[PDB]
């Protein structure tokens, strides 16, 4: 049932197609005539199901492009090693990690700009990161430089190695179609075999490598006196004089005495107070623990041998009252579709970047992690932003499966057909509750902005006024303090300081703190589910009315990517499956900004902050969030007025490039009200006033020029406006952090 | 004067090509209201949005002409 | 209701009819043209002014061009 | 005459910035070369050099020299531009050369754009620069 | 008249006709097909030719034409014979898409001249000359 | 077996959900005063404004400018009857403007003839206003008698 | 030889431009910085 | 709050008058005359 056949030599490797541009379409291969073709030269250069009809073709080069893609990522991790074993304080900040900051970029003196080079510890001069590699690198058990210049060529052999995979999948060895339609083969060796396997081995790695290299820097052995990793191995008696369960050899494994393994794989589950990250024993039964799980789990799929599933009778056996036929064609679905493949895998993505950015806040895995807040904050702010971006995909991909592989033959009473059947009901009620969030979770707003004005702090949406207590999640966080030796009988603490407990602090500052929540937590988590329920609205309402609607019932025809239909029926403006992912991404930014903004409240308010040797914390704000997150202009006035206060009086200091990327991000912003606000027939007209003066002077092009396409002219607004919203928050989170934390 | 291959200026204003120099690719000999088929160089905005070709030429009449 | 006028610049082609999606546009025999036919927009009552016709006229001016006016139900295309 | 404008050696604001100018090259009295630069400027009440845009000498390097200097630079990228897109009209295929560049071609085009304005002079006494409003589409009124 | 037909095999959605079908003017296409085949509806989801002459509702003649060409194309047995009417709550139904029989696209003997302008485009009355009066200029 | 079926009537563009039209919402729909069989207008319109006059003296009573004021009562009063008032003036410029046949759904086969007329809707809008000052006025009484009556300490130590 | 046809393209041609461009630019300002006017 | 100078009941009367009673009878009146037939 799975077995590998490939064709040898599909494609020959010549460069006679490297100069012939816009090959890979037939209304491309024409020729420029106008500068439309060099938009759409890019804008389907990556669409391979517009490029050729056949599904083999297509999976090939997608097949192909992940070895490019992975090349490119392989060439950008080992970059970043080679910044750290080259230009980086790492060796530096191993030594002193509570009074030098992580820095691993110089920048050159050909201007001004040597003032970049912060003062940062050590005698070293360079800008601070905020990328967190140094605290995962001090996890991973790295103590030289070397070690991260080994990692940096390794990661440059196997950049080099996927780009030979990528031009051998292509046009050496390309696998065949039912090469990729056995998904079971696929799924049981990504689950057991790379997600299994490679938590296995990172397992190990924790075992012998981090484990004992962290224990003697956590013990106070300075990093140079500390024996490499391999002697670790190669002599076990230095590995079992800390940690004394090694003296004993596997068989305890083997006979099933776990127990007596439970000195370096432990449950602790709280926080290091030495470092303030997880403990390392934890994160290594953890792995170990998952991967003993995901192997079992890459065990499920019948591939070649009768035993396992076949993930169709699965979905054929799932069928209830309220739906009947149940799952049948979605096998065929996703087995033929590659774009609905990558809208569950995106959006799960997605969804998995946003867990990572909740879960590294509060259960910080790396030492001095939480010390540092402008490596949380920033990676907090990061991986928000990029899982935000992928579920919009996510979004954008379900609209061009449903117009471009949707058959309605193969999908007759299933859940996909009544899902297409009631989305009138779907899409109302989601209207409905985005309505419902917005009244009740920005008019409470308003309404204490309003009574806040007129002199009324008794009648608002307080903790001393009405309050409104999220009395679920306090019980939840009861729940989670209470857990540890009631619910989890063997834990030592909480899962985090979060929930309840005591301060964990490090050095002067707060690793952690409780976070309790009030009536401003209410608010503003209401805004986010509104926020994210409208994205949702927008998302959602674009897939189910990508193929018809009440205004334009043939609109599959007109395909994913099309302005409107026209002026008719009122105007048909922004009526594709394409604009509903442009509003969509205008409603993520919208979201995570406020997503983020909370974040970077709440933990500079009632988590982070100094120590008093008397024990109380003073944080950063000063608890403000409880009094002034409850109004518009509290967030106004308290977050983004005093806040930046430092991105702006940055000038002439070491943080001055957050300024002029405060600004530049500003700029952008503006500039995209230009393309987002406007229209095409404005700017072609322009460009006719332009073309005569051209043809005035013998200068008319051969290309001639036209204004951006109404979809290019929103995609253009669209970027833009992301990139300039999204740099000026980054630029004033950083300045901000680097000059409070 | 009008014969095919002979290079023309376009003398219609609302056209893309008003006093514009394009080759005849055909004359009819009809009783039709534009016989004179003109191709051009350049292309007209002729197309959906986002469509990278155009149409490049169209009937003309004998009295929406001049021979260069 | 909308106005869709035919023009005597019109090749025949019937691109306009078949871009049509409420069938506003047939062809009528014509000794103008060489394809020996022209649109014509009998019931454009029905037309909800989309302009698909004017996107698929070849002509460096279009031949069919539709004037947006009154609005009824319609040219408002409302199924309610 | 300018008397609110001092010259930044005369004027005891530039002395105490002149001070702390920071090195903005490797070289370690960057700084100091900076300041004695600066100083044949003229300074406000800030300390900082003002330039003078009216044509006159001994202020024609703030805008007279630079702006030639620009001038020419920008008439040689037109004119070389301009040459280069006049000759690959009347070879029957434009676009592809348009959108793939004929390096050959443009190489000479660039090492004899130095004359830039000699060629411009003779287009314009010989008529060949301007195109007559003719022969040019025009859109409708 | 009277319209002799059978639905389709659907299983009813929301996308179909609302209060004002029943009220101003609703829509319906009758086609004759020889097999059972899977179509999509405008209205959402997919439903079943039935064997023989089939019958359907909708709200728009745009609804109706744009199921009248997922008959005619993409399928094999290029199914032409689609006819399209218009019923208003008195009862009275209106034949209104093959008139004559044969598609628009193709010229047929017995149509008139509706909206031809025996003018160009560009030849057309100022609006400064139809001033205050109800005409405008492309009359 | 298909619990979600159609209404008879698959072209028209509702589902009979069991939410929608099953067995316990085709009754107390058809049984509320809108969409019963035997009532008349000036009695539909009695039931619904007392139902609702009652219902909205408890935002206004006890979430109010005067709510920590023994005026709080008395004001929330007030404050149901304007908006009673308001109601009213709104059903009655409704009808006044001319009413066609109600709606008939999955739910509800049957509408109520007596409301597709301009005189029908005066009807109701008349016992609206009869009706909502009367609950609000009860409502009132019932909540200013035993002039502490524990219930309302519930959802105002809530609303506090 | 396809190869040369590549390299003549317009975003690999302006791109050799304006790293040229800017290494000369920044060549010039690293030998002889902060020059605000001609003296 | 009343003020000192002269009439000061007259805000008490006209302001409810202008921003909640005549704006009524405004959106009343103009509802039944864009909403009338014929
Ligand atoms: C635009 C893409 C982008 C960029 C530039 C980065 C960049 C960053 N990430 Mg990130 N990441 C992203 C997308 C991105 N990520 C996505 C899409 C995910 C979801 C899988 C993550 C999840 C992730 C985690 C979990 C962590 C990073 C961290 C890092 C930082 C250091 C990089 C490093 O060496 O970490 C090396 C880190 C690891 C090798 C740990 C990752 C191991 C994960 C748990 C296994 C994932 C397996 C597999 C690839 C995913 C399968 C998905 C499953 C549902 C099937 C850096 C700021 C690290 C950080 O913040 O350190 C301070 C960190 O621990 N990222
Ligand atoms: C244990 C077996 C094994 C392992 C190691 C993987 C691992 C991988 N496969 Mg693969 N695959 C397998 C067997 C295996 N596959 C089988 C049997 C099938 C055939 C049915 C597939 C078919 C398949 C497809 C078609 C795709 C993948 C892709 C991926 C990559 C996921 C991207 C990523 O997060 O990389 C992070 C992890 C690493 C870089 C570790 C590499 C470990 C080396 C190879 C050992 C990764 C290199 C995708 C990809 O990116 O293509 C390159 C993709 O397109 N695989
Ligand atoms: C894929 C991961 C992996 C790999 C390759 C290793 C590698 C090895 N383990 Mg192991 N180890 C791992 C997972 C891993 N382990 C985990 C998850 C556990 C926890 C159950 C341990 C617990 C462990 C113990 C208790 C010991 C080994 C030891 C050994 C060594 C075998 C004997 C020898 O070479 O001398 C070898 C280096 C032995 C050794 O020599 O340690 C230095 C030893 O005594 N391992
Ligand atoms: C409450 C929801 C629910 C119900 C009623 C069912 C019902 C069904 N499941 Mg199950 N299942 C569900 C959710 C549920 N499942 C979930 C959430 C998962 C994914 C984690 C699975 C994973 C699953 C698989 C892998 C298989 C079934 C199958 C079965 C069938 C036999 C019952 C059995 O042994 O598994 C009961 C299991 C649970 C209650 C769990 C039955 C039709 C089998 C099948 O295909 O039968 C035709 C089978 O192969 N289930
Ligand atoms: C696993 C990730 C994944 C994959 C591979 C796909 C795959 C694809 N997408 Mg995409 N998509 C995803 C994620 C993904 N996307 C996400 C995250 C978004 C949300 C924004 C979408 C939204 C989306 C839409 C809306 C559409 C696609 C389409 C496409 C197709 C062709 C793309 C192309 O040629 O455009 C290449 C175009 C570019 C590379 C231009 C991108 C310009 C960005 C804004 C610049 C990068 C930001 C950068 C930091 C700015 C620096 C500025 C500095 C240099 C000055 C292809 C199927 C298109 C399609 O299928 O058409 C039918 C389509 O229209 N995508
Ligand atoms: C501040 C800017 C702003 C505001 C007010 C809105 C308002 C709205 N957006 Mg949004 N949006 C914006 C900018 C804005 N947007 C921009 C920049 C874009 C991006 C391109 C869009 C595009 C967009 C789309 C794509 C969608 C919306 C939708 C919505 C609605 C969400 C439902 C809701 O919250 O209702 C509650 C209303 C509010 C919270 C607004 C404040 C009103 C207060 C709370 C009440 C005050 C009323 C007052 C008492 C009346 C008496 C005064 C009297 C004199 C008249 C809402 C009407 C969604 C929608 O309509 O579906 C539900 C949707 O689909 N938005
Ligand atoms: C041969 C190239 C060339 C030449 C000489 C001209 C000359 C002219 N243009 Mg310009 N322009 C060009 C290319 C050119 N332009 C391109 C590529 C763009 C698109 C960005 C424009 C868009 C444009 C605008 C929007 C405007 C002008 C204007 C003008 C006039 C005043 C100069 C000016 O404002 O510069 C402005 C120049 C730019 C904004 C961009 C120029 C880009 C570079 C410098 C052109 C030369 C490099 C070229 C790409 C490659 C050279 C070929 C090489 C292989 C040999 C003048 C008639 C203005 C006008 O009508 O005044 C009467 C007017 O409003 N032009
Ligand atoms: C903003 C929401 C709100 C508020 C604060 C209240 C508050 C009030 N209502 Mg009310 N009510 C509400 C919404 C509201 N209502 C709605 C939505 C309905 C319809 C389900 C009702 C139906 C209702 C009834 C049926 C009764 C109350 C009663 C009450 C009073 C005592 C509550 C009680 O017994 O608690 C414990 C108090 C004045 C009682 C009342 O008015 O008696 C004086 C009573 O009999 N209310
Ligand atoms: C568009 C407006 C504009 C203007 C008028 C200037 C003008 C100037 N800038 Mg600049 N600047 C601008 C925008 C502009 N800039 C922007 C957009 C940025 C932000 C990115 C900067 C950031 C910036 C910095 C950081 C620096 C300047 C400096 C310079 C000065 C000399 C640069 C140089 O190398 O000259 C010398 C060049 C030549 C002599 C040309 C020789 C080679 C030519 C091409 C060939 C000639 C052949 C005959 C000059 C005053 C530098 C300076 O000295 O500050 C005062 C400096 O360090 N600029
Ligand atoms: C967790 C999600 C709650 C889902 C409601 C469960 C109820 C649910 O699962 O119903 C159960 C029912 C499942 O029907 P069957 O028994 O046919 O299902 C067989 C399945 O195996 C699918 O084939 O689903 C539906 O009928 C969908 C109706 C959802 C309509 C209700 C709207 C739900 C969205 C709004 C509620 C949101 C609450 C969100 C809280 C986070």
């Amino acid at each position: 049932k799975a077995k590998v056949i490939v064709d040898k030599d599909p494609v020959p490797t010549s460069f006679e197609k490297w100069g012939k541009p816009g090959h890979f379409d037939r209304t491309l291969a024409r020729g420029p005539k106008t500068t439309t073709w060099i938009w759409n030269l890019h804008a389907d250069a990556h669409d391979f199901d517009s490029q050729t009809s056949d599904l083999e073709d297509i999976s090939r080069k997608i097949f192909s492009a992940h070895f490019g893609h992975l090349a490119v990522v392989f060439v950008w991790l080992s970059g970043m090693y080679f910044h750290g074993a080259k230009f980086s304080n790492y060796s530096a900040w191993l030594a002193d990690p509570l009074n030098i900051k992580p820095s691993a970029q110089v920048v050159w003196p050909v201007v001004g700009q040597d003032i970049l080079n912060a003062d940062v510890g050590g005698g070293f001069h360079g800008i601070q990161i905020t990328s967190g590699f140094f605290q995962l690198w001090r996890a991973s058990g790295i103590t030289n430089e070397y070690q991260l210049y080994c990692t940096a060529i390794g990661g440059l052999v196997m950049a080099g190695l996927m780009l030979f995979a990528g031009w051998f999948h292509y046009h050496k060895a390309a696998p065949k179609l039912e090469w990729f339609q056995n998904v079971e083969s696929m799924m049981n060796h990504h689950l057991a075999g790379l997600l299994g396997l490679g938590s296995l081995g990172w397992a190990g790695h924790q075992i012998h490598v981090s484990l004992p290299i962290n224990k003697l820097l956590d013990a106070g052995v300075a990093p140079n006196e500390i024996p490499l990793p391999h002697e670790f191995i190669l002599d076990p008696a230095k590995m079992a004089e800390l940690y004394p369960s090694f003296a004993q050899g596997l068989t305890p494994f083997f006979t099933l005495n776990w127990g007596v393994y439970s000195d370096f794989l432990t449950f602790k589950g709280g926080l290091n107070p030495v470092t303030g990250g997880l403990w390392l024993s934890d994160t290594a039964h953890h792995h170990l623990a998952i991967a003993v799980l995901f192997i079992i789990a890459g065990h499920m799929y019948r591939t070649n041998w009768g035993i396992g599933h076949n993930m169709k009778e699965i979905l054929e056996g799932h069928k209830g009252p309220f739906t009947g036929e149940g799952h049948k064609g979605l096998y065929e679905i996703l087995t033929t579709s590659w774009h609905a493949q990558l809208a569950i895998n995106l959006a799960l993505l997605g969804s998995l970047t946003i867990i990572v950015a909740q879960h590294m806040y509060a259960m910080p895995p790396y030492p001095y992690l939480a010390t540092d807040y402008g490596t949380q904050l920033s990676i907090f702010t990061h991986h928000m932003w990029i899982g935000g971006f992928l579920i919009v995909g996510a979004g954008a991909h379900a609209s061009i499966f449903m117009v471009r592989d949707y058959d309605p033959a193969k999908n007759v009473n299933n859940l996909l057909d009544r899902v297409l059947r009631h989305r009138d009901a779907i899409i109302s009620h989601l209207n409905w509750v985005c309505i419902w969030l917005g009244f009740h979770s920005f008019g409470l707003y308003i309404h204490n902005d309003t009574m806040r004005a007129l002199g009324r702090p008794q009648d608002m949406f307080s903790d001393s006024a009405i309050q409104l207590q999220p009395v679920f999640a306090q019980w939840i966080q009861g729940l989670h303090a209470a857990a540890a030796g009631a619910t989890a009988p063997f834990a030592s603490a909480g899962v985090s300081p979060v929930f309840g407990g005591e301060v964990v602090a490090v050095g002067g500052k707060v690793a952690m703190m409780p976070i309790t929540l009030g009536t401003a937590d209410f608010m503003v988590h209401h805004i986010h589910a509104f926020t994210i329920h409208v994205t949702v609205l927008i998302l959602l309402k674009g897939v189910l009315y990508s193929r018809s609607s009440r205004l334009i019932p043939d609109k599959a025809e007109l395909g994913f990517r099309f302005p409107c239909d026209g002026p008719g029926r009122g105007g048909t403006c922004q009526v594709s499956g394409w604009d509903h992912v442009f509003l969509g991404l205008f409603w993520m930014y919208n979201s995570l900004s406020i997503v983020i903004f909370h974040f970077s409240w709440k933990m500079q308010s009632d988590v982070w902050g100094t120590v008093l040797p008397d024990g109380s914390v003073s944080h950063i704000t000063g608890g403000n969030f409880a009094q002034s997150a409850i109004t518009i202009n509290g967030w106004l006035r308290d977050f983004l007025w005093a806040q930046a206060a430092n991105v702006i009086n940055s000038y002439g200091s070491a943080l001055s490039a957050y300024g002029i990327m405060f600004l530049a991000g500003h700029f952008v912003f503006a500039f995209s009200l230009m393309f987002l606000f406007s229209g095409r027939g404005y700017w072609q007209e322009l460009i006719e006033s332009i073309v005569w003066a051209h043809n005035k002077l013998k200068l008319a092009p051969a290309i001639q020029p036209r204004a951006l396409s109404i979809v290019q002219g929103r995609a253009v607004g669209v970027a833009h406006y992301l990139l300039g919203g999204i740099v000026t928050t980054w630029a004033f989170f950083l300045c901000r952090i680097l000059s409070v934390g | 004067a009008i014969q095919r291959g002979s290079k023309v200026r376009i003398l219609r204003k609302e056209s893309y090509w008003y006093k514009d120099v394009g080759t005849v690719a055909s004359v009819d000999k009809s009783g039709i209201l534009y016989p004179v088929i003109v191709r051009f160089d350049k292309v007209n905005y002729n197309g959906f949005s986002g469509s990278a070709t155009g149409v490049n030429t169209n009937n003309f009449a004998e009295h929406e002409l001049e021979e260069v | 209701s909308h106005s869709v006028k035919i023009y005597d610049t019109c090749i025949g082609c019937t691109q306009c009819v078949r871009a049509c999606p409420l069938d506003v546009l047939e062809m009528v025999p014509w000794d103008g043209c060489k394809a020996g036919q022209i649109a014509s927009s009998p019931r454009t009552e029905d037309c909800v002014g989309c302009k698909r016709c004017e996107t698929a006229c070849p002509t460096d001016f279009l031949s069919i061009r539709v004037y947006l006016g009154a609005e009824t139900t319609r040219s408002m295309g409302l199924a309610y | 005459d300018l008397s609110h404008l001092t010259p930044c050696s005369e004027s005891p604001a530039y002395q105490a910035k002149a001070k702390s100018f920071r090195n903005t090259t490797s070289d370690p009295e960057s700084g100091q070369k900076r300041a004695e630069s600066y100083a044949e400027a003229l300074c406000g009440p800030e300390g900082y050099p003002h330039l003078v845009v009216d044509g006159r000498l001994d202020h024609a390097g703030d805008f007279i020299i630079p702006g030639l200097l620009f001038l020419y630079v920008a008439g040689w990228i037109g004119w070389v531009g301009r040459s280069y897109l006049i000759a690959i009209r009347e070879e029957k295929d434009t676009e592809m050369k348009e959108i793939i560049i004929d390096v050959p071609l443009a190489i000479n085009k660039m090492l004899f754009g130095f004359m830039w304005p000699l060629q411009a002079f003779g287009e314009f006494t010989s008529g060949k620069l301007t195109v007559k409003d003719s022969e040019i589409p025009v859109s409708p009124r | 008249i009277q319209l002799t037909g059978t639905m389709p095999k659907f299983g009813g959605s929301t996308g179909g006709l609302l209060s004002a079908a029943d009220r101003e003017e609703k829509y319906a296409i009758t086609w004759t097909s020889k097999t059972e085949q899977v179509f999509e509806m405008p209205t959402g989801g997919a439903a079943i030719m039935n064997e023989g002459e089939n019958l359907l509702y909708f709200a728009r003649k745009e609804q109706c034409l744009a199921l009248g060409t997922q008959l005619r194309t993409k399928f094999k047995p290029k199914i032409e014979d689609y006819k399209i009417y218009r019923i208003y709550p008195t009862g009275e139904t209106q034949y209104l898409h093959p008139a004559d029989g044969v598609f628009p696209e193709k010229v047929n003997e017995g149509r008139e001249f509706h909206g031809k302008k025996d003018r160009n485009i560009g030849k057309n009355p100022e609006p400064v000359t139809l001033k205050f009066s109800g005409k405008t200029p492309y009359d | 077996i298909d619990v979600v079926n159609h209404g008879g009537d698959p072209q028209v563009g509702n589902l009979s959900t069991p939410i929608n039209g099953s067995a316990f919402t085709k009754a107390f729909i058809n049984a509320l005063p809108a969409y019963r069989k035997g009532l008349s207008p000036n009695r539909r319109g009695l039931e619904v404004g007392m139902a609702h006059g009652y219902l909205l003296y408890g935002p206004f009573a006890v979430l109010g400018p005067l709510r920590l004021t023994e005026y709080g009562p008395t004001a929330g009063l007030l404050a149901t009857i304007g908006l009673v008032s308001i109601l009213t003036i709104c059903l009655s410029i409704y009808g006044a403007v001319g009413v066609s046949k109600p709606t008939e759904t999955l739910t509800t086969p049957e509408v109520p003839m007596d409301l597709a007329t301009k005189e029908g809707w005066s009807e109701f809008a008349g016992g609206f206003l009869l009706g909502g000052c009367g609950g609000a006025f009860f409502a009132f009484f019932l909540c200013q008698t035993p002039h502490l009556q524990p219930l309302i300490e519930v959802a105002s130590n809530i609303w506090s | 030889k396809g190869l040369t046809t590549f390299l003549s393209t317009a975003p690999v041609l302006i791109t050799a431009l304006l790293v040229f461009t800017a290494g000369l630019l920044i060549e010039f300002n690293r030998f002889y910085p902060d020059l605000l006017f001609h003296p | 709050i009343l003020g000192d100078f002269a009439a000061s009941f007259l805000p008490a009367i006209l302001v409810p008058a202008v921003g909640l009673v005549m704006p009524a009878v405004v959106m009343g009146l103009l509802f039944l005359q864009i909403e009338s037939e014929a």
